[PDB]
């Protein structure tokens, strides 16, 4: 049982590219209740999602 | 219950020993195999003369996709996107807007036939029986692009195969 | 720019580069590499072809779905030329031939066809025209090949003022006829050289470097109507270059001097082949002709491309010709530079 | 605070294992070049091994170092036994990827990516 | 022209042999390979068309990519395609070979064997019927019938 | 009778509960929890360091002859501190029964390999390592089994993208297959399908 | 007996209309069996039935020598049949189109088309939706 | 109602036609553009208007289970005709 005070960094082990590791801002939020419905069962767990990037149109089939 | 398949000790009497020795020296089982193969040679082959003869099919067969119309000529699809919701492979792309007369009709309806798995879920989920799997199965193409059907291609397929598709649906609509 | 010509994506296979390029003579060495680079960057490539469609199969994986379009064209048909350049904002001309056939000559393939392509492109609203020429292009050159290339360069410049004339010296690569031609002369006994090749200096350039320069010329706005000269970083004597080629190929190297008239007669002998000839008189003249030095014209360093020395990329081409692969070190050839 | 070790009780053993792995990789580069008929030189392979070792130089947790050296030993085992092809060895060398600029002006010109 | 007539007749003769005699190398990777066995079964009998049941890569002229092509498998497919001697044709059978099929968005699947090898014929289905594959083979045969190698060469 | 509702086997439920109490009493040092689901499945939650003793007991005990290792897998739950959940499914032919053993483990914590107890554990643990990153201490040969050679990342983790990071294609310039960053012609369409109304009141959690 | 088989072969020779017809059906269809004619479509295909054969060979089609604008004397496809005869030939029903005509619609194709891949009539995909965002057109009048 | 665009290209029923400066028209060179000649809107306009003597009328598209879900249309507002929106069929109550 060794002792260490590190901050549990698994960046080098996840395998994600450094670009997507260092240039990504995620949003930790509880999703808002959909106003079209009165149910509140989708607003109970926290969600982590990444920032939106570019989305263009395919030259073929659009 | 159970049974044994290879637990049977052969008899060691002189008659059986001589029979087994004759089987070893005189290739009895090999001659038997030759006789069976000769019988199969003299039997009639089971080959059909394609393409002049076609293998049997069923009204439930799933092949090339098609979009149908009403007897009045109006297309059956109402742009409900249950296609896109239920498609396992996400091979259907639908975009809709109100028509000039105010109808709820599609403006884009694309099926990627190279992504579709021909599972038949789209025609089960249609509330109006618009999208169907036609009986055609000989629509091979020489390029990848030609398998990216759009609304015009699907409507042309429906118009082309409407008679056979209607007959199949009439024959097999009571089981659904 | 058109709304559909605005670049998008991260410059990958599925992205839009905004470049619609009609590439003439794409079923060749440099055309193949250029089409590959355009497909990598995500452009819309139009490939006019005259040969069998089976010979265009290798160009299909280079582009995404619908990016590569194959259209049948005729060299002596301005109607087909217009049909294939009608919707492109870039036109690349790489049509060429080391020899002459019974229907096409050097003038036909280097003066007539390029002039028609340039003329139709100007009338079709094509924004950019890249035309490939030769570094040793001179009106009074000994070879009809270079004479016709110079005449065609002048005619194309006259027809399309805003043109980019690219003049590679001599391109070496996997499918080249420079290193493959030099390494395959072992069949004719010893290797024949004019004056043993000690008076000819060559500066070869990499196929990848040439293709990258062509791609950069399209994107760079300062090369609208210019003339470039793509040359390698080092200049080698012909004898030393052939010796290095044979050392890398691990083949027995025995050079012998051959008189100029005898070598021309030998080249004439090979021209009688109805198929592709091993060598021609014009090819012998070009091989034994020196490489012109044009410091005035800009080059790969001006376009942002660092030329690759022949020592690094020689092993790729010549590994095929090894017979035993032979896993022995080869000393670099000394350069005149 | 207190966790069980994997292979190294402290950083010294992890550094020793890193040095052993570096020696093993260094002694295998010419053999890898010869077997796979790579067009690169031995110096390029040594430099690439050095670069791969130097991109994890900021790791300070011994367990992460142990996992990294385990993965490196696995990759060396795949290379020695010629389980991989020339394809993967050249995949280590990003060769067909266009050089992405790292300056603000060029990033602004090309697109919306940060 | 007599030369034009002779080259046309020789092209017809050469294309007839290649069309009639096909020796395909079956790259059976997944469930699409079973339908190839059923095409070789007595009912359809691919042999009667001059299409041999199986052949080695050296003696093969057609490669039938039938199955899901993965990242761990693509180099082997490219290697065997390179080892095949020209003229060579490719028939991509099934959704997995054509595009991605059910596994289009997977991390370990090549989205179409056309990203690796030039495909001549695409056969749609999951799995394509044995009749569908036979129709694709006959379409490839009729495509070979339209080759004009000697006509192109004579007009060079 | 109720045709549309699955029958229940109280006898088997009681037998499984009794055996769970039995094993919990026998092994108090490692067994943390015992559960019996309503479809008659026994689950034993144990400490990660008691894997070898618990499996050896459940393999060699006279009343617990679970000679067959049915399956071995892991479940990734990011919200937990110990995200990885190693599950062992054991089959007893002598008593015609099945048992399930559960263990928790994070990224950096090794587990003792069960190749000594069960031989299928070799390939099962190789697959678990390849797909999640969980390390097994005493494995005869631990390496990637399913993923491509040189593959970076563990696909089955919940934080790994579905389409991955790289894709393969043939590049004519280098005359070989190359790996390039992934770029989809059509993006995968994420569908929000969860209804905003609670469906099962029996599983309702405290409001916190 | 062998004599009976030889007589049946000679009858098959005579059943196709002499020697030229027998050779034509032998070389362009690879089968010389004779069966009762069921009907003919508008393109020239002739559909025959012979229930004495085993299942899968009891119905067949002899294709026309010319369909649409393509010479199909040798190059015959399985997609050259109209949909109703296609259903009958593939045995999804026991009723020929002559006995059970398909329902007539004003939108159903009157002329059938085979697979047009590799031909100028091949299908080419395109986007069927309009442009999403309209750009701002600058004024045509100079400000100064 | 197949109409030809200024560039000589047929316009589909969705109002689709590539512009003059659009490079994407090159894909139709030496080939053809797939357009369905029958327009459903034109056909349904050609269809007549059924008149029934009731305030509420039920439409299932014809054929029973082979049509669309049955809907009920209120024929009260005499300004317009009640349109079944699945099949786009017009029903009206007699006035004169
Ligand atoms: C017992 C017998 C044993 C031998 C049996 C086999 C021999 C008999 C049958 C041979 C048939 C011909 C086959 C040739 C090969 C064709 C396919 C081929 O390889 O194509 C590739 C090439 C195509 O040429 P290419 O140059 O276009 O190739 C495309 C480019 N690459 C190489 C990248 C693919 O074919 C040839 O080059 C063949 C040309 C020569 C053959 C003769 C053609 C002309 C014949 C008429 C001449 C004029 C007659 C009138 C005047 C007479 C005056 C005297
Ligand atoms: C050991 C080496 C052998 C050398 C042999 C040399 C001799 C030449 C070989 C001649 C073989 C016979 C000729 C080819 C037989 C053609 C058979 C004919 O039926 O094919 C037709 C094809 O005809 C084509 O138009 C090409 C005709 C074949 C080539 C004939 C060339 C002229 C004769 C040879 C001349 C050689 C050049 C002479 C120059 C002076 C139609 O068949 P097909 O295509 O399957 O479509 C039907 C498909 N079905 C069966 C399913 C219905
Ligand atoms: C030309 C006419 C064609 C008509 C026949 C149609 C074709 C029939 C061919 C079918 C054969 C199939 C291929 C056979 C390949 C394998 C053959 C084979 O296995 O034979 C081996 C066989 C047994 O081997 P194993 O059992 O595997 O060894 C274990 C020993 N305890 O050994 C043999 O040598 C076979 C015997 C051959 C010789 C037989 C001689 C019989 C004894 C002769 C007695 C007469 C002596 C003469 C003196 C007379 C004194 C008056
Ligand atoms: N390669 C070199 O060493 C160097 C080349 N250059 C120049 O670069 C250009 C490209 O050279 P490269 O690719 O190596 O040569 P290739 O001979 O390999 O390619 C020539 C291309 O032009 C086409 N072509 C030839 N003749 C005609 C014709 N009559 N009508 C239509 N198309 C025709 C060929 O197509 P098809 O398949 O139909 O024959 C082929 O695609 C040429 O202009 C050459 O002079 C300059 C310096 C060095
Ligand atoms: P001294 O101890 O100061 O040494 C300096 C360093 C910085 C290394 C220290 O040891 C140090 O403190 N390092 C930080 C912790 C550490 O040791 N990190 C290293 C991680 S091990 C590692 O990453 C090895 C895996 C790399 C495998 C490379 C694969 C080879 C690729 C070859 C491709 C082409 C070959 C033909
Ligand atoms: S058959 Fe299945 S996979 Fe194909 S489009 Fe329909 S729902 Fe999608
Ligand atoms: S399920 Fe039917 S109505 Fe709905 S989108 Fe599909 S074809 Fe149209
Ligand atoms: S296309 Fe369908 S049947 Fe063929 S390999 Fe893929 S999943 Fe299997
Ligand atoms: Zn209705």
């Amino acid at each position: 049982l060794i002792a260490v005070d590190e901050k549990l960094d698994i960046t080098t082990l996840t395998g994600v590219p450094e670009e997507h590791i260092k240039t990504r801002k995620v949003r930790i939020f509880v999703p808002a209740r959909n106003n079209m419905q009165s149910g509140v069962n989708n607003t109970k767990k926290w969600k982590m999602e990444f920032d939106t990037r570019e989305r263009w149109e395919n030259p073929l089939m659009g | 219950t159970y049974k044994f398949v290879n637990m049977r000790e052969p008899s060691m009497d002189m008659k059986s020993v001589t029979d087994r020795a004759a089987q070893t020296l005189l290739w009895t089982e090999l001659v038997r195999g030759l006789g069976m193969t000769l019988s199969y040679l003299f039997r009639e082959p089971a080959t059909i003369n394609y393409p002049f003869e076609k293998g049997p099919l069923s009204p439930r067969f799933r092949g090339e996709h098609a979009l149908r119309r009403y007897p009045s000529g109006e297309e059956r699809c109402i742009a409900c996107k249950l296609c896109e919701a239920v498609c396992p492979a996400q091979a259907i792309t639908i975009e809709a807007e109100p028509r000039a007369d105010g109808s709820r009709r599609t403006t884009r309806y694309d099926i990627d036939m190279t992504k579709c798995i021909y599972c038949g879920f789209c025609q089960e989920a249609c509330p109006v029986d618009a999208i169907v799997e036609g009986p055609n199965f000989e629509f091979s193409t020489e390029t990848h692009e030609e398998l990216l059907y759009n609304k015009e291609k699907l409507l042309n397929n429906g118009d082309k195969w409407e008679a056979e598709i209607a007959a199949n649906i009439q024959a097999d609509y009571l089981y659904r | 720019l058109h709304h559909a010509l605005i670049p998008h994506g991260k410059g990958g296979r599925s992205s839009v580069s905004g470049i619609v390029a009609t590439v003439f003579g794409a079923t060749g060495f440099l055309g193949r590499y250029v089409v590959n680079h355009l497909g990598r960057m995500g452009s819309q490539v139009i490939v006019p072809y005259r040969c069998e469609p089976y010979d265009t199969m290798h160009l299909r994986p280079m582009g995404d779905l619908g990016q590569i379009i194959f259209m049948e064209w005729n060299g002596k048909d301005k109607d087909s030329i217009r049909k294939v350049v009608e919707h492109s904002n870039v036109v690349i001309n790489l049509v060429g031939r080391e020899w002459e056939t019974k229907n096409f000559d050097f003038e036909d393939v280097f003066v007539k066809i390029p002039h028609a392509i340039a003329q139709v492109s100007k009338e079709a609203g094509v924004e950019k025209l890249i035309h490939i020429s030769h570094l040793n292009a001179d009106i009074k050159s000994p070879s009809r090949y270079l004479r016709s290339k110079a005449v065609g360069e002048k005619e194309v410049r006259a027809a399309f003022p805003e043109a980019t004339i690219i003049k590679p010296s001599d391109i070496f690569g996997r499918e080249d006829r420079f290193l493959n031609y030099f390494a395959s002369m072992r069949w004719f006994g010893g290797v024949p050289l004019i004056s043993l090749g000690k008076e000819t200096v060559k500066q070869p350039v990499y196929i990848v470097d040439v293709s990258k320069g062509i791609i950069n010329a399209i994107k760079d706005p300062d090369a609208k109507g210019k003339t470039f000269a793509f040359v390698g970083p080092n200049r080698y004597l012909l004898f030393d270059l052939v010796q290095y080629i044979f050392a890398v190929a691990y083949r027995p190297f025995l050079p012998y001097p051959l008189p100029h008239f005898a070598y021309r007669w030998v080249g004439r002998l090979f021209e009688v082949s109805p198929f592709e000839p091993w060598t021609t008189r014009d090819k012998v003249e070009r091989v034994h002709m020196s490489d012109m030095t044009l410091p005035h014209l800009p080059g790969l360093e001006d376009l942002g491309i660092q030329a690759t020395p022949l020592e690094l990329k020689a092993i790729e081409v010549l590994r095929r010709h090894r017979t035993y692969s032979e896993m022995e070190d080869v000393k670099p050839a000394k350069t005149v530079n | 605070t207190s966790v069980k070790p994997i292979f190294s009780r402290d950083m010294n053993e992890a550094k020793r294992r890193v040095r052993e792995l570096y020696r093993a990789w260094y002694r295998e580069v010419p053999n890898t070049v010869h077997l796979f008929q790579l067009d690169i030189s031995v110096k390029q392979g040594r430099d690439k091994v050095r670069e791969m070792f130097m991109k994890n130089a900021h790791v300070t947790d011994p367990r992460v170092v142990d996992l990294l050296v385990i993965k490196g030993k696995m990759e060396l085992e795949e290379t020695i036994n010629v389980w991989k092809q020339r394809t993967h060895i050249m995949r280590f060398f990003h060769e067909t990827e266009a050089p992405r600029p790292t300056d603000f002006l060029s990033k602004f010109y090309v697109g919306h990516d940060p | 022209s007599r030369g034009e007539y002779v080259v046309a007749k020789l092209d017809d003769l050469v294309n007839w042999a290649r069309r009639s005699s096909l020796w395909p190398m079956t790259f059976g990777l997944a469930c699409c390979a079973v339908e190839m066995m059923h095409m070789a079964a007595p009912r359809y009998d691919m042999d009667r068309f001059g299409v041999v049941f199986r052949a080695s890569p050296r003696q093969s002229d057609v490669m039938i990519v039938a199955g899901t092509l993965t990242n761990k498998m693509a180099p082997a497919l490219r290697k065997v395609y390179d080892q095949m001697p020209e003229p060579r044709y490719v028939v991509s059978m099934g959704s997995c070979a054509n595009g991605g099929g059910y596994y289009h968005y997977s991390y370990s699947v090549v989205r179409g064997c056309d990203r690796i090898v030039p495909v001549d014929i695409y056969v749609p289905g999951c799995p394509p019927t044995a009749e569908a594959l036979l129709y694709g083979i006959l379409q490839l045969q009729r495509k070979i019938k339209r080759e004009k190698r000697l006509r192109i060469w004579y007009r060079r | 009778t109720r045709p549309t509702i699955r029958p229940r086997n109280d006898v088997v439920h009681k037998q499984l509960s009794a055996f769970g109490q039995y094993v919990a009493e026998i092994l108090p040092k490692y067994v943390q929890q015992v559960q019996v689901s309503c479809f008659n499945e026994l689950e034993i939650f144990i400490h990660p360091d008691g894997v070898i003793p618990v499996l050896t007991f459940l393999r060699d005990h006279t009343n617990a002859q679970f000679k067959s290792l049915a399956d071995l897998t892991a479940v990734d739950v990011p919200t937990r501190q110990n995200r990885f959940e190693i599950v062992y499914n054991l089959l007893s032919l002598r008593f015609n029964s099945r048992i399930r053993v559960k263990t928790y483990t994070d990224e950096l914590t090794p587990i003792e390999s069960s190749v000594t107890v069960y031989k299928a554990a070799n390939w099962y643990e190789r697959e678990i390592w390849d797909m999640f990153g969980v390390f097994f201490a005493n494995h005869p040969d631990l390496r990637r089994i399913l993923t491509d050679y040189g593959f970076e990342g563990h696909p089955f983790r919940k934080d790994f993208p579905l389409s991955g990071y790289v894709e393969l294609r043939y590049d004519d310039e280098v005359k070989r297959v190359v790996a390039e960053p992934v770029e989809l012609a059509q993006e995968f369409r994420k569908f929000d399908l969860n209804s905003p109304w609670e469906a099962f009141p029996a599983y309702r959690q405290p409001p916190e | 007996e062998l004599v009976q088989v030889l007589r049946r072969g000679l009858q098959q020779v005579s059943g196709h209309g002499g020697l030229r017809g027998y050779l034509r059906v032998l070389f362009r269809a690879n089968d010389v069996r004779v069966g009762t004619l069921v009907g003919e479509d508008k393109y020239g295909n002739k559909y025959y039935e012979d229930n004495k054969q085993f299942f899968g060979r009891h119905r067949w089609v002899i294709y026309t020598t010319e369909m649409n604008g393509r010479d199909t004397f040798w190059d015959v496809d399985g997609s050259m049949v109209p949909p109703e005869w296609h259903r009958w030939l593939h045995c999804m029903t026991d009723d020929p189109p002559t006995t059970k005509p398909p329902t007539a619609r004003k939108y159903i194709w009157t002329n059938h088309k085979f697979n047009v891949s590799g031909t100028p009539q091949q299908y080419v995909p395109y986007s069927t939706t309009r442009k999403k965002i309209q750009e701002w057109v600058p004024p045509s009048t100079p400000y100064k | 109602g197949v109409r030809t665009s200024p560039t000589g290209e047929k316009v589909t029923h969705t109002g689709q036609a590539y512009d003059d400066g659009d490079y994407r028209r090159v894909r139709f060179s030496d080939r053809q553009k797939e357009v369905n000649e029958n327009f459903a809107i034109d056909l349904i306009a050609e269809q007549p208007v059924s008149e029934v003597g009731s305030r509420v009328i039920s439409c299932d598209g014809g054929g029973g289970a082979l049509g669309h879900p049955r809907v009920y249309i209120n024929l009260d507002k005499e300004t317009k005709t009640g349109t079944c929106g699945y099949c786009g069929l017009q029903f009206r109550q007699p006035h004169h």
